């Protein structure tokens, strides 16, 4: 019964992109604000982009998600239900994909993507805050 | 702080949902209506809640 925000774990070699699934799971009390931080590498990769998932994420014409990729390293999500009781997130599944390029520099090996348990909050549409934890996850760079 | 609607400190998620419940008629309790116009324009509207948003989504 804590909801859990989870990072994916991905390979790749430089040059190449790779799409990292952040997956939420053990949804009980429908969700209508996500804000999470994950950490990076920035050394090593850089973030082309972050796209949610609109089979579960609605309303992103309307300020739904919120993403923040303004400093190197790290990545902020802001999820929300602009209509405030129409699109909650009430079922389990990927709410994002992180889109990283593998720097031309990188060298091989694992590479943690941390999600910062102190900033993580989900909250109901009753601005209650749900019990949560998060998983991270992890890029791990490969030869060809 | 402007945008800072529940005084915790920070603006994020949280306060722009509080601006959205204002805009949508809601009495938000512990709100700083002091914070509400973020433009200083004399008015609370859709504007402010998009400039709430770039600094969520910018700074
Ligand atoms: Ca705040
Ligand atoms: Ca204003």
């Amino acid at each position: 019964e804590t909801v859990k925000l989870s990072v994916g774990t991905v390979s790749g070699n430089p040059g190449d992109t790779v799409k990292v699934p952040v997956t939420i799971s053990q949804v009980s009390t429908p969700v209508g604000l996500i804000c999470m931080d994950i950490s990076y590498d920035a050394s090593k990769f850089t973030v082309k982009d972050v796209l949610p998932n609109t089979d579960l994420v609605k309303d992103t014409d309307n300020y739904s998600f919120i993403v923040n990729t303004s400093t190197p390293g790290k990545i902020s999500i802001t999820f929300t239900d602009p209509t405030l009781a129409n699109y909650p997130i009430s079922v389990d599944g990927i709410l994002a994909y992180l889109d990283f390029i593998i720097n031309s520099n990188a060298t091989a090996g694992d590479s943690a993507l941390t999600v910062d348990p102190a900033t993580l909050i989900v909250a109901d549409e009753n601005d209650k805050d749900i019990k949560d934890a998060a998983s991270n996850g992890k890029i791990t760079v490969t030869g060809s | 702080i402007l945008g800072d609607l529940n005084d915790d400190g920070v603006v994020n998620g949280r306060d722009i949902v509080m601006m959205r419940q204002y805009l949508a008629g809601k009495t938000v309790s512990g709100i700083d209506k002091n914070a509400l116009d973020i433009n200083g324009d004399g008015a609370v509207n859709g504007d402010d809640l998009m400039e709430l948003i770039k600094k969520v989504s910018n700074n």
